[PDB]
Formats: structure tokens, C-alpha cells, sequence
């Protein structure tokens, strides 16, 4: 019908990638941590701290010999997008029965004894077996049994002075309630799968941080400068358009955000540019049209925007030849609610019929086509006021109006059970 | 204040003097017309989340429906009010007016608009330097120098619409107001304008409250006088450092306030992982990720549907403010009114109309009496066994 | 030995920018209007405690004050650390030694056995946080000019970091070190930290212009919960 | 049209809640058989929990929309009921109360849902231009004009 | 009758309100200390949500 509708985005682009990353050539040690033979016990584990790599992920896990590949905080496909600023590789051997028992939130003899991980992680956990290895009746392999309290997550202990459960204070005496803490694997060839050696890794980092290094192998490209792509720094991505800055940062200022956090300006990792980050939707289009029984003439409103950059931001190049008609042409007017397009502007003046907005209105004219105007008020006039003259009515008329007014409505009801989940009583 | 009055059987108090009084009453027409992105303000250019988003049926054709029906709403509030007569009257180039003085309201022929000077001290007494988003979306039209500047696409959706009337059309109503009813009456806004010189016509506004005619023709230079001080107070107070138009400020406040709320919500995560789409986009695989995807679509969705409905009670009480200005149009402005307090305090004499950014001011004109006299007093006379009785 | 500090403290919590904002922040602060320790040890530089961190500013004239340590066993029983200057560039040494009971650095006494790693990088004052959570060791830094002979201002200065340390290790008490002209071998201000709550505001270009504590009086708490700064 | 707007909102608000029900909120399928008979009740219940918040959500803001249409309605009933009193019942003095021009009476017309009422009104026309004076002097006295 | 329909309306709106505490709404108990002294904080924090 006559009127200007408000319509939803729906045209469509096509979008390419950029990556950005900085200059990291060397790589790093998970050659040797992974195949070595002195495996740290549990109750002491190794700590590792990683950086300046461009070590591959699906070198380790496509790899079979791993049995467990358990992880987290990411999904395991996209471990070679992303930087990590440390990385913590842990080693210890444990039981088969207990790999369980390595996942956040558990309980058993190793959870709450001898390593326990946060609630809030964000890591990877690696396991395998090692029959084969450390199994002879290898009595080398030690683990802590006892303590006064509980595991504090991401804390080792280290200690000799034995058990207390009375009130004797047993001097390194072996009796009742007074125990030692340290006790040997059984570690015999001759036992079932949940008794074998196996060898446990564990990492652990934490993501979106500013000067971060540790990221593998993904190629740079080059930027495409103000189209819409996929963008990729340093681990965080987005779709927008790519814009040259001027904002004044600081030595060490990664990127910027708004009230809404919400990143919009990030820092090239190879120039040390700043690009500020625009979205590319464009849904603030309307379109003035008379009825569709009557013509498919269209006109269309670009909201808040001038005129000169309309083929920019609607990206006309990339729509339908239909769509570039509307973009420019010789109907091309700039109005204070944007740039109107399609519309032969007047220089007359008449009252309104479709509003557009700020004084202008639109309307179907007799070679007929959509014209533009300014809205006129009413009919000027001026009354012949003097300071002794008085003007008295001669006849009348008598008038009939009408007025129209609401005064009820449909009186509706909603059997709510029907409706949610009709005649069905497992609902 | 305590007090006490004398009565009796037999006394009866009556003024000698009066005096004209001017004063100012303020209300609210039309409020801000926004308009918001679904897509844009839920999840922004990711086809993952926009898939998602429909299986949630028409949740956002709803919404824009009952934004749209509040922004069309508020422009037939101000055509309501102020497009009363539809013929623009001029005022007249000379003015002899019988002594009264209507410099400070009628349009001022110096400056290229046609605001009063009334109407530019009203003019700067609504600020908009506290309000949140919508003095940042209002930078926009005034950052002329930057090319390559959209700025639709840069709130998450929010937008604001400009007024069908502007602010020149909306003084060029009242001006049209003004020059009707100084010099024609009330025979205006009752079929055509009929002129009538100036005392005639207060001559026959004293003779509707109930004082006859000859008190205004041997009293005109000493109502004049009073009429143009209280004028001149109304502009002295309003000049000063007060702060007049507190209810046209509290609707400005209370639009800022909830769209301000509207984009801190945007960094709540719901219960997910992150607050950030691209994150969890960019951290997980498709199986794993539309469940937290679900819980940010889930918040995000009530919190623009809390958005719409305080909206939505909110216009209903800009619309009975509406009604009731358009009424005070029709009953004090183009006529006079017979109730009372309803135009003023004291009795009716005759009102004039000034714009005020997003609402309408009207000065009322009352007559108050003066310093009364004690007497004595009688229901009727005796004369020859006969009762006599005052005709008024 | 007590003196008010009136909005020293403040830093750049994060390392992200934002123009014309007025953001909160919920982090370890020095609290406003508190009680710092007047130190001159002219006729001691003894050990003080790492509670949850420690503010350092001093009022120095021709760079008396060479640097600290950081660390509780003393005698290369755990780890340690020792921050000095060779009078060109800054040096970052954790190492163990054992300490003196009266140290300082002659115009002296280290042996290390086994150590983990190091590093090498009234005019005007240097202030100073320490701040030690689990993985870093970041050192902030405040270096203004200033007329006054002894005492903080009543100004308000927040700039930006220098350096972050991947230690990993624990400190539970400090000392630091001057600049005696002999080399002997015989045997400014100190503040600590609190988790409050603050709400910040950047201008133009992303500085922090000015602060908000939301624990000291009910009408900061007024100020915090209308999240402005006029009431 | 005023009376036909009524009529076309609270049919598309009844629409609207119908076309509701075919969506499904994030479970496996939007009927609720489908998903009975493919699922033991184990994990049916988080599908059909799924179902049922996103259901009540339809109603509710049904119900809220409707009580602010009812509450519009409500104040142009209360508006009939006064012009029924002073523009019928009696012949009012309030400008542009009961049509433009000077009341003389009005006559009321039932209408669907609605109320239609046709104001008789006094319009003068045909004027002329003369010369007034505010008194006229006789001897030495003024004299006023009685109406 | 008026005077009240206002108090009649308020003194339901606020039971109402208060009768909505004793439902679980999906989860085990609508009781909080029964999901904080039965389960984990790893476990509770889908049946608190
Ligand atoms: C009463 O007298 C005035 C003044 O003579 C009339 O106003 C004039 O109307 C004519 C009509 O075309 C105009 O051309 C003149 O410009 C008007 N004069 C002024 C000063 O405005 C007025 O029309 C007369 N009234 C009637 C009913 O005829
Ligand atoms: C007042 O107006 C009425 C009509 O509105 C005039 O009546 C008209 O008179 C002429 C001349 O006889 C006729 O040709 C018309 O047909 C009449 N119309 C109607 C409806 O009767 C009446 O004459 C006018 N009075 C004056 C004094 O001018
Ligand atoms: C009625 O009141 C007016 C003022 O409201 C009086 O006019 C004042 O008269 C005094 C003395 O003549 C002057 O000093 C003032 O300047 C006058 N004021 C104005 C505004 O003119 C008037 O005298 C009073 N009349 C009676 C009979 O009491
Ligand atoms: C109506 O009142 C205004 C306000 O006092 C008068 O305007 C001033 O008049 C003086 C007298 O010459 C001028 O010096 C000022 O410049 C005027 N001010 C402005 C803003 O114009 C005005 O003169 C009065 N009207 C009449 C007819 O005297
Ligand atoms: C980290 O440092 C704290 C603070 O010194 C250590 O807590 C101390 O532990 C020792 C060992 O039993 C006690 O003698 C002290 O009394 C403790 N001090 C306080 C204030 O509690 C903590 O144990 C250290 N953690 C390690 C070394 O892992
Ligand atoms: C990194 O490599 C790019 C491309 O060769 C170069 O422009 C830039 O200067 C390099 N930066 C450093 C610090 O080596
Ligand atoms: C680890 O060592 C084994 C030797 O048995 C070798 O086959 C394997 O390739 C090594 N792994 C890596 C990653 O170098
Ligand atoms: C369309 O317009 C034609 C006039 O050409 C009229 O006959 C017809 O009824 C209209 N149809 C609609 C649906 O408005
Ligand atoms: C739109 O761009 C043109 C091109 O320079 C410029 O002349 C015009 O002023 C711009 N519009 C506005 C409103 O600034
Ligand atoms: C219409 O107005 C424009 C500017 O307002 C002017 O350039 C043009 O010549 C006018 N055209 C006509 C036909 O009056
Ligand atoms: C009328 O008389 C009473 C008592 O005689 C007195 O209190 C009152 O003030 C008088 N009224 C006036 C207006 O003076
Ligand atoms: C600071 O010291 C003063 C005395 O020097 C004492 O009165 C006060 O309680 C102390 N603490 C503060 C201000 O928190
Ligand atoms: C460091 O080496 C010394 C030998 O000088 C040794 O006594 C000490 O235990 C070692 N510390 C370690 C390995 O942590
Ligand atoms: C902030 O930027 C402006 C330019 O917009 C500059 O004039 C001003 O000096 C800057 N403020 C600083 C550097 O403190």
C-alpha cells in the first residue's frame, strides 16, 4: 500500500580473509616432551614455561600415539589460529583408572592429593600409554597420599614429615594414626588396562591479551583497504571494514573498545598502524512507494547519509545492476533525514502526503512520476486591522459534522495449557 | 499560613482595585522517535548468529512494528496541537494596540528565523550535555569535517529519526496564533476573522467575567502599564539563572536514561563464556558453539523487549499531556474560559502560546482583585409592603 | 611517622584505549586519603612486608636511591629478586645471595649458586607499584616534577607501565638499597595495596583524567552508584 | 478508519500469537509429538523445556500488549461518555468541544465498536466593513452600549 | 467499592509474587541451601542458574 516502509537488509556480498601476525621465525620445545624418558612423578611435576613459537597443533594430535585428547577451553580444530602469550606444559605418570581424575572438578587420590586443576581452566590434556617403558616391576615412581587439608588448584607440596590423625605427636615413628605420605607404583606387565604406566601432559594458557606470541603457522596476506573481509590479529578476528585511523594511542596500547565493549580499533602487528573498524550492513534503507496496484515506481531514502557517499556505503558495486539505479543518477537530492534518491524535486509546494521527514513530503504526480517538496502550511493572509474599524457578520449557515470515536474492543480469551502443550500429559 | 474569616450575618467584603497577572505553565507535546536494529543490535554482521536468530520466530518484526507505531505517534502530537487554524495570518506592520505592548512575543524581524525573544530564552534552558547516547549520536551531523563518516552503522543499531515539523514551521504556527487572536478575538477559531480594534475587545473579556465596560475605558493607561510589568518580570525570570522547564527536562533525562542502559547491557556475557560474539566464534566449533550463542540471544532479546515495553507506557503518558494541550489551545487561546483553574489562577481573561523545545508554554492573563472594604448588607428592600431585589 | 596521601596511586590497570569515557574497574588500588610511613634513615633500611603490594614514591635529588629486594629466606634457601642500577641502564637480577645486615652498594657482598633468569634495560619524583599476582611481576611507574621539598602533592598523575616480569615465584617481605660512598661488609615512602572499587574517567586521547574511590564516604558511594561524577 | 484500525490490530496480535507456534527455540523440532515419539524421557525434557519458555514468552508479551490497547481504549470511552453528556444531553460553551462553529445540539449514531455522533453548529458569513466608537457624549456624560 | 478494588488488587499482586518462591522452575529443589549443601560448585551452578 501508499506509504515509506522501513525494510530489512537482504542483499548479499561476497567476502574474502586478511591475517595479520607479527615476525616469529624460531620454534620450541614439544620435540623432546612428548618422547623423553625421565617423566616427572606426581606429586612433583614438571613445569615448562613456552614462548616465541610458531609451533603447529596438528603436528601433535593427528600424530596416534596419544590415546586421550581432551581440551577445554577451545575446540581442538582451531589450536593453530590463535596466539596464547604462555603456554604451561606439565608432565607426571599416573594409573590408567586415574586419567579421570585429571579433569576440573574430581575427587578420588589425585584431585584432591596430589594435582589438582582450577574450575575456571582453559587448556588441553594430553594422555597416553607406556607399557611398554617404565614397566620392567618399576618401583621409581612415587606419589603422595596423605594431608592435613585439601589442594589448593595449581599448588605442588613437597615434604617428608609423616601423618597425624590422634593427638600423639609421632616423631617419625610408624605406628597407629601416624603414617609416612609417600608410597610406591605397582608397576608389574602382568596387570589389566587401568594399572599400566601412562604418560599424562597437561597446558594451559590464557587467551585475548595484548602483546601475545606464542601462535603457529598462519600465513600473513596483505590488506584489501575498505572492503568487507575476515579480518585475523593476533587471534582476534571480525567481519567489518578495514579504515585508516587517527587516534592517538599510547607506546602499548593493542586496540580500543567503546561503551559497549566492543572492539573498533586494533594495531597492525607488522607496520604498527592503527586500522579502525567500521560494521558493513547497511540496514537503514526505506523505500517511498505509492500503492503497487497503481504503479512499481519506487524511490528510496538513505538515512543519514550525503550523497556523495552513497555508492560507497551500500557497496554498489558488489548488487545487482537493478540495485545501482538507485545509487545515482539524475534524481539525486539531499535532504536533513539523508539523501533521498528517485524523486524529481519542486520548487512549488503543496500539503503532505507521504512524510519523509525535517519538512519534506512525496507524492504520485501526473510522464508521471515521484516528485519532492517542501510542505506548505496553509493559505496566507492578512486581517486589515485599524484602530476604528469592526466587520459584522450579514448571514449564517448551519453545519453538520461528524465525528467518529472508539469505545470497545473484541473480547478475547486463551486457554493457556491448550495452547503451550495441547492434550499431551507428559507436558 | 493560619487564618480566620470574619463572618456574620450582615457583612459582606468587596474589592476597590485589581490587578493583571501574567504567569507561565509548561507541558510536554512529543518526546525522541528511535528506531533499532534487530540484527544489527543482536549479533552484527555474523551469519552464524543470524541463522540462529531465526528459529526464534518474528521476535524483531514486532518490535520495529511497536517503535514505528511511537514514532508515528509523536508527529500527530504536535499536529494535534499546534496545526489549529490552517490560514498563516501576518501580523500587522503598524501596532497601536490602545497602550499594550507585544514587543517580547511577536516574531522578531531582525534574525532570519521567527522565533520571539521569549522563545530564545526558552530555547536555551533545555540542555542536552548530560544525556548519553543521544548527544553522541547528535555529533554526528555536526562532524563535517571528516569524509567517509556513517554513523548509522556505528551504535549497534540505534538510530534516531528527525520531526516532520521542523523548529521554524512549529514558530511560524504560533505567530500565526498571536496575529489571529490580537487582532480578531475569538472570531477566528469560529469560521473567519473578524477585525475588532483592541480595548473594544478587553472591554468585552472584562464584560465576560462579570465587570462591566466602563471600568477598562477609565482604567486603560493603568492596565496597560500592569500588563506590560508582568510581562517584563516573566522575561526577567526567565533570563535569570533559574531552572524554569524542569518537566521538559525530566522527558529528556528519562529518554537518555533507558537508551544508555540499553547499550551497557551489551557487555553482560548471560552466562556464557564471553561477552564478545567473535570470540566464542573464533574459539569453538559449531557443535559446541550454539549453546552459548543461544544464552547471548536469549539475554540480548530480553533486554530489547524490557526496552519496548517501558517505551510503550512511557508514550502513553506523553499522549494524555498532548490531549490536554490541545485542549488548553481550543479553550484559553482561541476563546475564553469559563472553568476554573483551568486556565490560571484568578478569572479568564485571554492566553497567548509559545513553543519550547519537544512541548508549548502558555502565558495566562488573569484578573485578581484588590485591597476590599468592609459594609454592611441586605437581602431585599421594603418600600410601600413591597419587596425590592437587585437586578445584578 | 604517618602522613596523608591524597590521589597518588592510580595507574592504567589495562592495556586497552578509551576516548571520552567514564569506565569502573574493580582492582588492587592504594585507597584515598591514607596513611604512608615517613622514612629518612639518617642518625636504618629494614625489612617490611608484601601484603598484597606495595606502593613507593620518593622525593629524591641526585639519585641517592639505587634500587631493592624483594624476597623472606635471605640466605639462598628459596628465591629471591634485585632490582639495582649500574648508573647507565637498569638491571634485573632474580638470583639468590646472602643478604647483609646492612646492605647497600658501595662507590658489593653477591655470590649467586642457582638462579632462574635475568634481565638488563627534588627536580623530579619516582613512583613506584609493585604489584606480584600468580605468573607476573609488573612494575608501574609515575615520574612527575614537583616544587614541594618532602611531601605528595595534592595532585592527581597516573601514566603508564614499564615492564612485566614471567616469574612465577613468591615474596613475602622487602628491603631496599642505597648508595654509601664505602664499600663496607660489616654484619621516600612505603604504602600497600587494597582490593576497592574505583570508576575512572578518560578525556580525548585516552588519559586518566581524573578518579573516584567508592569506599571512603556515603557520598563517593552516591557518586559510584549514579555512575557520574556531579550529584 | 479510526474504527477499522481496532479491528485490524487485534486480528494481527491473534495472527502473530498463531504463526508463533511453529518455531522452535532451539530444540530438534517444533511439534511436540515428534519430539515425544523419538525421545525417552530422559532427554525429552530438556527439548520440550526448551519449548515451553519459549511459549509462555508469546503469551506474556500477548498479554502485555493487550492490556495497554485496553488501557487506550478506556480513555476514548471515558471521552464518549462526557461528549454524550455536554454535546447531547445539554448545549456546551467549551470551544471546538462539539464541532467547529457555536453549538446548538447534537444527535448520536451507533457504529460498530463505536460511537458517531453529528454536531449542528452555527457558522456566520457574509460580513461587512464599518466604524466603531467604544461611547458617545451627550451632555457631558458617557453612554455605554447595554449589549 | 473502589477504594477497595485497589487494596484487593495490590495485597494479590504481592502474594503472588511471594507464592513464585517455592518453585523450581526445572531444577531439583527451590531451595537454595539443598543445591549448596548437596552438590558441587562445578554442578550447582546449572541448577542455580
Ligand atoms: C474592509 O476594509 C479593508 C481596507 O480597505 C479591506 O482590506 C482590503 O481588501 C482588499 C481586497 O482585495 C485588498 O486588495 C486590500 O489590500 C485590503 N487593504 C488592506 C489595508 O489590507 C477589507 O477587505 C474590507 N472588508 C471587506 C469585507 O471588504
Ligand atoms: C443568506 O444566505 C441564503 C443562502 O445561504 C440566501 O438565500 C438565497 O437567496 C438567493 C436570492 O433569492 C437565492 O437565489 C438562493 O437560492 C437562496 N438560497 C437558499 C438556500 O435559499 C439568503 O438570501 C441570504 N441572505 C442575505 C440577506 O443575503
Ligand atoms: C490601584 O492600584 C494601582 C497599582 O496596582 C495604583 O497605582 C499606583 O499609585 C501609586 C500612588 O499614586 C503610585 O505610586 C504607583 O506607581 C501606582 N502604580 C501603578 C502601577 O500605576 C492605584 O493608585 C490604585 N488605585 C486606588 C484607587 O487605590
Ligand atoms: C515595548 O517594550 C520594549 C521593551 O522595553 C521596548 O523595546 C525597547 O525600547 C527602547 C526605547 O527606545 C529601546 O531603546 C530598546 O532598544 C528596545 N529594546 C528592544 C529589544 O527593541 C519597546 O520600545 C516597547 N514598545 C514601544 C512601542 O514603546
Ligand atoms: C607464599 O607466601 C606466603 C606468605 O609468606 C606463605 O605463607 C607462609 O607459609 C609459611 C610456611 O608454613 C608460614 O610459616 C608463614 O607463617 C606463612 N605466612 C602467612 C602470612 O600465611 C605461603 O605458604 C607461600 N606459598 C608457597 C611457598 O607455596
Ligand atoms: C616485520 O616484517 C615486515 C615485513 O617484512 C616489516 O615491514 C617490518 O619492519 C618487520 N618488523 C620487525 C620488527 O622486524
Ligand atoms: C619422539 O621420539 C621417537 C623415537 O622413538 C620418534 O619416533 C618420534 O618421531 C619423536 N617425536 C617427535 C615429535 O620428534
Ligand atoms: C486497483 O485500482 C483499480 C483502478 O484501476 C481498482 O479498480 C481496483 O479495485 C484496485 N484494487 C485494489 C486491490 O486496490
Ligand atoms: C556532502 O559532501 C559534499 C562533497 O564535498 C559536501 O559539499 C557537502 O557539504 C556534504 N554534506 C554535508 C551535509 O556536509
Ligand atoms: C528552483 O529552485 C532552485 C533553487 O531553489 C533554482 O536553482 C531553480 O532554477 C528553480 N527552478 C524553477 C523552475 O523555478
Ligand atoms: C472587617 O471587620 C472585622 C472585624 O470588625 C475585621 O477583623 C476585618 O479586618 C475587617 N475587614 C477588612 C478587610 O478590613
Ligand atoms: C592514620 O593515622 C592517624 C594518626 O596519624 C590515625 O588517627 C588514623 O586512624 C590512621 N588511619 C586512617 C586515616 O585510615
Ligand atoms: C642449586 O645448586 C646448588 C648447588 O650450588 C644446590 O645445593 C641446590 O639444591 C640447587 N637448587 C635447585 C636445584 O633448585
Ligand atoms: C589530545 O589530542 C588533541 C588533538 O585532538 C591535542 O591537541 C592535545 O594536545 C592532546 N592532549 C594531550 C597530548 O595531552
Amino acid at each position: 500500500e501508499k506509504g515509506i516502509y522501513q525494510t530489512s537488509n537482504f542483499r548479499v556480498q561476497p567476502t574474502e580473509s586478511i591475517v595479520r601476525f607479527p615476525n616469529i621465525t624460531n620454534l620450541c620445545p614439544f620435540g623432546e616432551v612428548f618422547n623423553a624418558t625421565r617423566f616427572a612423578s606426581v606429586y612433583a611435576w614438571n613445569r615448562k614455561r613456552i614462548s616465541n613459537c610458531v609451533a603447529d597443533y596438528s603436528v601433535l594430535y593427528n600424530s596416534a600415539s596419544f590415546s586421550t585428547f581432551k581440551c577445554y577451553g577451545v575446540s581442538p580444530t582451531k589450536l593453530n589460529d590463535l596466539c596464547f602469550t604462555n603456554v604451561y606444559a606439565d608432565s607426571f605418570v599416573i594409573r590408567g583408572d586415574e586419567v579421570r581424575q585429571i579433569a576440573p572438578g574430581q575427587t578420588g587420590k589425585i584431585a584432591d592429593y596430589n594435582y589438582k586443576l582450577p574450575d575456571d581452566f582453559t587448556g588441553c590434556v594430553i594422555a597416553w600409554n607406556s607399557n611398554n617403558l617404565d614397566s620392567k616391576g618399576n618401583y621409581n615412581y612415587l606419589y603422595r597420599l596423605f594431608r592435613k587439608s585439601n589442594l589448593k588448584p595449581f599448588e605442588r607440596d613437597i615434604s617428608t614429615e609423616i601423618y597425624q590423625a590422634g593427638s600423639t605427636p609421632c616423631n617419625g615413628v610408624e605406628g597407629f594414626n601416624c603414617y609416612f605420605p609417600l608410597q610406591s607404583y605397582g608397576f608389574q606387565p602382568t596387570n589389566g588396562v587401568g594399572y599400566q604406566p601412562y604418560r599424562v601432559v597437561v597446558l594451559s594458557f590464557e587467551l585475548l591479551h595484548a602483546p601475545a606470541t606464542v601462535c603457529g603457522p598462519k600465513k600473513s596476506t596483505n590488506l584489501v583497504k575498505n572492503k568487507c573481509v575476515n579480518f585475523n590479529f593476533n587471534g582476534l578476528t571480525g567481519t567489518g571494514v578495514l579504515t585508516e585511523s587517527n587516534k592517538k594511542f599510547l607506546p602499548f596500547q593493542q586496540f580500543g573498545r567503546d561503551i559497549a565493549d566492543t572492539t573498533d580499533a586494533v594495531r597492525d602487528p607488522q607496520t604498527l598502524e592503527i586500522l579502525d573498524i567500521t560494521p558493513c550492513s547497511f540496514g537503514g534503507v526505506s523505500v517511498i512507494t505509492p500503492g503497487t496496484n497503481t504503479s512499481n515506481q519506487v524511490a528510496v531514502l538513505y538515512q543519514d547519509v550525503n550523497c556523495t557517499e552513497v555508492p560507497v556505503a551500500i557497496h554498489a558495486d558488489q548488487l545487482t545492476p537493478t540495485w545501482r539505479v538507485y545509487s545515482t543518477g539524475s534524481n539525486v537530492f539531499q535532504t536533513r533525514a539523508g539523501c533521498l534518491i528517485g524523486a524529481e524535486h519542486v520548487n512549488n509546494s503543496y500539503e503532505c502526503d507521504i512524510p519523509i521527514g525535517a519538512g519534506i513530503c512525496a507524492s504520485y504526480q501526473t510522464s508521471q512520476s515521484i516528485i519532492a517538496y517542501t510542505m506548505s502550511l496553509g493559505a496566507e493572509n492578512s486581517v486589515a486591522y485599524s484602530n476604528n474599524s469592526i466587520a459584522i457578520p450579514t448571514n449564517f449557515t448551519i453545519s453538520v459534522t461528524t465525528e467518529i470515536l472508539p469505545v470497545s474492543m473484541t473480547k478475547t480469551s486463551v486457554d493457556c495449557t491448550m495452547y503451550i502443550c495441547g492434550d499431551s500429559t507428559e507436558c | 499560613a493560619e487564618n480566620s474569616v470574619a463572618y456574620s450575618n450582615n457583612s459582606i467584603a468587596i474589592p476597590t482595585n485589581f490587578t493583571i497577572s501574567v504567569t507561565t505553565e509548561i507541558l510536554p507535546v512529543s518526546m525522541t522517535k528511535t528506531s533499532v536494529d534487530c540484527t544489527m543490535y543482536i549479533c552484527g554482521d555474523s551469519t552464524e548468529c543470524s541463522n540462529l536468530l531465526l528459529q526464534y520466530g518474528s521476535f524483531c518484526t514486532q518490535l520495529n512494528r511497536a517503535l514505528t507505531g511511537i514514532a508515528v505517534e509523536q508527529d500527530k502530537n504536535t499536529q494535534e496541537v499546534f496545526a489549529q487554524v490552517k490560514q498563516i495570518y501576518k501580523t500587522p506592520p503598524i501596532k497601536d494596540f490602545g497602550g499594550f505592548n507585544f514587543s517580547q512575543i511577536l516574531p522578531d524581524p531582525s534574525k532570519p528565523s521567527k522565533r520571539s525573544f521569549i522563545e530564545d530564552l526558552l530555547f536555551n534552558k533545555v540542555t542536552l550535555a548530560d544525556a548519553g547516547f543521544i548527544k553522541q549520536y547528535g555529533d554526528c551531523l555536526g562532524d563535517i569535517a571528516a569524509r567517509d563518516l556513517i554513523c548509522a552503522q556505528k551504535f549497534n543499531g540505534l538510530t534516531v529519526l528527525p520531526p516532520l515539523l521542523t523548529d521554524e514551521m512549529i514558530a511560524q504556527y504560533t505567530s500565526a496564533l498571536l496575529a489571529g487572536t490580537i487582532t480578531s478575538g475569538w472570531t477566528f477559531g469560529a469560521g473567519a476573522a473578524l477585525q475588532i480594534p483592541f480595548a473594544m475587545q478587553m472591554a468585552y473579556r472584562f464584560n465576560g467575567i462579570g465587570v462591566t465596560q466602563n471600568v477598562l475605558y477609565e482604567n486603560q493607561k493603568l492596565i496597560a502599564n500592569q500588563f506590560n510589568s508582568a510581562i517584563g518580570k516573566i522575561q526577567d525570570s526567565l533570563s535569570s539563572t533559574a531552572s524554569a522547564l524542569g518537566k521538559l527536562q525530566d522527558v529528556v533525562n528519562q529518554n537518555a536514561q533507558a537508551l544508555n542502559t540499553l547499550v551497557k547491557q551489551l557487555s553482560s556475557n548471560f552466562g556464557a563464556i564471553s561477552s564478545v560474539l567473535n570470540d566464542i566464534l573464533s574459539r569453538l566449533d559449531p557443535p559446541e558453539a550454539e549453546v552459548q550463542i543461544d544464552r547471548l540471544i536469549t539475554g540480548r532479546l530480553q533486554s530489547l523487549q524490557t526496552y519496548v515495553t517501558q517505551q510503550l507506557i512511557r508514550a502513553a503518558e506523553i499522549r494524555a499531556s498532548a490531549n490536554l494541550a490541545a485542549t488548553k489551545m481550543s479553550e484559553c487561546v482561541l476563546g475564553q474560559s469559563k472553568r476554573v483553574d483551568f486556565c490560571g489562577k484568578g478569572y479568564h481573561l485571554m492566553s497567548f502560546p509559545q513553543s519550547a523545545p519537544h512541548g508549548v508554554v502558555f502565558l495566562h492573563v488573569t484578573y485578581v482583585p484588590a485591597q476590599e472594604k468592609n459594609f454592611t448588607t441586605a437581602p431585599a428592600i421594603c418600600h410601600d409592603g413591597k419587596a425590592h431585589f437587585p437586578r445584578e | 611517622a604517618y602522613t596523608n596521601s591524597f590521589t597518588r596511586g592510580v595507574y592504567y590497570p589495562d592495556k586497552v584505549f578509551r576516548s571520552s569515557v567514564l569506565h569502573s574497574t574493580q582492582d588492587l588500588f592504594l585507597p584515598f586519603f591514607s596513611n604512608v610511613t615517613w622514612f629518612h634513615a639518617i642518625h636504618d633500611n629494614p625489612v617490611l612486608p608484601f601484603n598484597d603490594g606495595v606502593y613507593f614514591a620518593s622525593t629524591e635529588k641526585s639519585n641517592i636511591i639505587r634500587g631493592w629486594i624483594f624476597g623472606t629466606t635471605l640466605d639462598s634457601k628459596t628465591q629471591s629478586l634485585l632490582i639495582v642500577n649500574n648508573a647507565t641502564n637498569v638491571v634485573i637480577k632474580v638470583c639468590e645471595f646472602q643478604f647483609c645486615n646492612d646492605p647497600f652498594l658501595g662507590v658489593v657482598y653477591s655470590s649467586a649458586n642457582n638462579c632462574t633468569f635475568e634481565y638488563v634495560s627534588f627536580k623530579n619524583l619516582r613512583e613506584f607499584v609493585f604489584k606480584n599476582i600468580d605468573g607476573y611481576f609488573k612494575i608501574y611507574s609515575k615520574h612527575t616534577p614537583i616544587n614541594l621539598v618532602r611531601d605528595l602533592p595534592q595532585g592527581f598523575s597516573a601514566l603508564e607501565p614499564l615492564v612485566d616480569l614471567p616469574i612465577g615465584i613468591n615474596i613475602t617481605r622487602f628491603q631496599t638499597l642505597l648508595a654509601l660512598h664505602r664499600s663496607y661488609l660489616t654484619p621516600y615512602y612505603v604504602g600497600y595495596l587494597q582490593p576497592r572499587t574505583f570508576l575512572l574517567k578518560y578525556n580525548e586521547n585516552g588519559t586518566i583524567t581524573d578518579a573516584v574511590d567508592c569506599a571512603l564516604d556515603p557520598l563517593s558511594e552516591t557518586k559510584c552508584t549514579l555512575k557520574s561524577f556531579t550529584v
